[PDB]
């Protein structure tokens, strides 16, 4: 009824994404790390920089789409560990290097709109999952603990990208087990609890994708 | 969705 990838060896360390808005980058690199574990036995860190200084498609540290990114390490055969492409919180050159080179890609799928039912199944059955969510409110971001709900979530306002780690249940409120790229400092060891079956709230469910490995 |  209940899973949480985090016990699994398929999760790594909360990262910080610092002054830079490269959400996006670290939840690729997390549904990467996660597919790793799965295929190989193992995972480790990868890297988030090497996304945001070459998938042209996107914005650096503006903004980008998950399955941009999950395209360019298909196209591009190969994506860099961290210890080979370090992050440092600002866009900068392509630096992109095969001996380096950790992990591969064979490309994406796209989680249906809305459909949390299909959300689930995915992370089931691939394990996790990139999403995006509206970030925005006071009450997101002074999370702590419980299970979030707020119905002022604009599910039509995707600002934040995450990642969905597993999915459960606390005193009776269905949840999603959600990683963010805040630091360990942000909201549960920088995990938060996020509302499961309430009406796709946060739009956790409007733009979810996992990468083929 | 922007997607930060």
């Amino acid at each position: 009824d209940s899973v949480d990838y985090r016990k699994k060896g398929y999760v790594t360390p909360v990262k910080n994404q610092g002054q830079c808005g490269s959400c996006w980058a670290f939840s690729s690199v997390g549904a990467l790390e996660g597919q790793l574990k799965k295929k190989t036995g193992k995972l480790l860190n990868l890297s988030p920089q090497n996304l945001v200084d070459c998938v042209s498609e996107n914005d650096g540290c503006g903004g980008g789409y998950m399955t941009n990114a999950f395209q360019y390490v298909q196209k591009n055969r190969g994506i860099d560990s961290e210890d080979a492409y370090p992050y440092v919180g600002q866009e900068e050159s392509c630096m992109y290097n095969p001996t380096g080179k950790a992990a591969k890609c064979r490309g994406y799928r796209e989680i249906p709109e809305g459909n949390e039912k299909a959300l689930k199944r995915a992370v089931a059955r691939v394990g996790p999952v990139s999403v995006a969510i509206d970030a925005s409110l006071t009450s997101f971001q002074f999370y702590s603990k419980g299970v979030y709900y707020d119905e002022s979530c604009n599910s039509d306002n995707l600002n934040h990208a995450v990642l969905a780690v597993g999915y459960g249940i606390q005193k009776g409120n269905k949840h999603w087990i959600i990683k963010n790229s805040w630091g360990e400092n942000w909201g549960n060891k920088g995990y938060i609890l996020m509302a499961r079956n309430k009406n796709n709230a946060c739009g956790i469910a409007n733009l979810a994708s996992f990468p083929k490995m | 969705x922007s997607v930060r």
